[PDB]
């Protein structure tokens, strides 16, 4: 399983 | 902005064997950026229908692909991998050697 | 033996041609098992082993939904890291991330890994802590700051840790009959004159599975490292891999060569010669 979606947003580089 | 090269193998997925069916792979890595043209030819002439493994990449993070077709071996007909990249000023010809 | 689930991210800027291409590719040790391809007709997790067939639709969504928002995200990074070089719209630019869990031979987490590039160079990496950065240059010290800032480095820990862990020893159980089963090289040796006083001897190995392997030559018990061509280990298309190393020797000198060979599938390391 790859890294699931945390609760707010992806943070971008 | 730093390119790199590909190295290019051609070989066959088991021992070469005249008459009997196999597959020819040309194994290119170690390049970058990951666009890349891959031809096999036979005779000279490209085969269709070649597949081809999802591009991934190395602990480097140079780019390898796996391009392969069902073939069957003689001792007359030639076969070779043709490769592309922006490294190159033109395209690279690697022969397959059943010895290599 | 010891076991590593990996996922590796592409995402590629292509300006005139469309948004950047995001693919993810999941393997386990040297066996790809999932992929997903933003430039599909209809992007979606797909399977690439069949022991990952048995999942079940909720999976699939989930790695999607992952997959979907990750395709979204790395197209704003791209935008971030032209700006953070000062580059122009016009080229393609790559950013690569890698990373997942190691395992030890008793199923423990040994250690976490989560890397990235831009254009093929070290950006930025999860220290080995699991809790610091290492930036490459000034401008992976941006990226270092904003993930300081919204704690993305306690997220990795949490995942590696937790899920990638759990997730590994599943698939590791389900696949039990490849994952969990090391093939070890058939090896022979190949004799071809180079000349009237010189001949190649060159060390095979074949059908092996995993990609770790050892080969290596050496004269009257030496090693030959500087004389030897190796090629690169290469994938056949069946999950197993090659391998050769070849020496060029002084004709009749052939019996003070031998060719050494180490892989986990072998219960002793190997030695061979030539065989007329």
């Amino acid at each position: 399983l790859p890294e699931p979606l945390p609760q707010g947003q992806l943070t971008a580089y | 902005m730093i390119q790199r090269t590909p190295k290019i193998q051609v070989y066959s997925r088991h021992p070469a064997e005249n008459g009997k069916s196999n597959f020819l792979n040309c194994y290119v890595s170690g390049f970058h950026p990951s666009d890349i043209e891959v031809d096999l030819l036979k005779n000279g002439e490209r085969i269709e229908k070649v597949e081809h493994s999802d591009l991934s990449f190395s602990k480097d993070w140079s780019f390898y692909l796996l391009y392969y077709t069902e073939f069957t071996p003689t001792e007359k007909d030639e076969y070779a991998c043709r490769v592309n990249h922006v490294t190159l000023s033109q395209p690279k010809i690697v022969k397959w050697d059943r010895d290599m | 033996g010891s076991h590593s689930m990996r996922y590796f991210y592409t995402a590629m800027s292509r300006p005139g041609r469309g948004e950047p291409r995001f693919i993810a590719v999941g393997y386990v040790d040297d066996t790809q098992f999932v992929r997903f391809d933003s430039d599909a007709a209809s992007p979606r997790t797909e399977p690439r082993a069949p022991w990952i067939e048995q999942e079940g639709p909720e999976y699939w969504d989930r790695n999607t939904q992952i997959f979907k928002t990750n395709t979204q995200t790395y197209r704003e990074s791209l935008r971030n890291l032209r700006g953070y070089y000062n580059q122009s719209e016009a080229g393609s630019h790559i950013i690569q991330r890698m990373y997942g869990c190691d395992l030890g031979p008793d199923g423990r987490l040994l250690r976490g890994h989560d890397q990235s590039a831009y254009d093929g160079k070290d950006y930025i990496a999860l220290n080995e802590d699991l809790s610091s950065w290492t930036a490459a240059d000034t401008a992976a010290q941006i990226t270092q700051r904003k993930w300081e800032a919204a704690r993305v480095a306690e997220a990795r820990r949490a995942y590696l840790e937790g899920l990638c862990v759990e997730w590994l020893r599943r698939y590791l159980e389900n696949g039990k009959e490849t994952l969990q089963r090391a093939d070890p090289p058939k090896t022979h040796v190949t004799h071809h004159p180079v000349s009237d006083h010189e001949a190649t001897l060159r060390c095979w190995a074949l059908g092996f599975y995993p990609a770790e392997i050892t080969l290596t030559w050496q004269r009257d018990g030496e090693d030959q490292t500087q004389d030897t061509e190796l090629v690169e280990t290469r994938p056949a298309g069946d999950r197993t891999f090659q391998k050769w190393a070849a020496v060029v020797v002084p004709s009749g000198e052939e019996q003070r060569y031998t060719c050494h060979v180490q892989h986990e599938g072998l219960p002793k390391p190997l030695t061979l010669r030539w065989e007329p």
